[PDB]
């Protein structure tokens, strides 16, 4: 019943190295989920 | 012929008696579902030692 988003921002294919991701938001939504899509800024 | 408007106005006046004067009514209904139940109620606190 919770939707969790973790994130990390970095300066620089995907490179080498290690970096952990910190929690950003927990949302009390509780909706069934099956599929997703992205957006662009044309 | 046996046909009238179902809605008629209040027509309130100050002279009306206690039983006829307007009264505002608010109904609060609580619904608990399969959700994390956001609205809970205030929690107190005390000074720390
Ligand atoms: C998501 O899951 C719930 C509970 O298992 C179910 O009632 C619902 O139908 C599901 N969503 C879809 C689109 O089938």
């Amino acid at each position: 019943g919770y939707f969790k988003i973790y994130s990390k921002h970095t300066p620089i294919d995907l490179p080498q190295g290690f970096s952990a991701l910190e929690p950003l938001v927990d949302l009390p939504i509780g909706i069934n989920i099956t599929r997703f899509q992205t957006l662009l800024a044309l | 012929f046996n046909c009238y408007f179902p809605l008629r106005s209040y027509s309130f006046r100050p002279t009306y008696g206690v039983g006829h004067q307007p009264y505002r009514v608010v109904v609060l209904s609580f619904e608990l579902l399969h959700a994390p139940a956001t609205v809970c109620g205030p929690k107190k606190s005390t000074n720390l030692v």
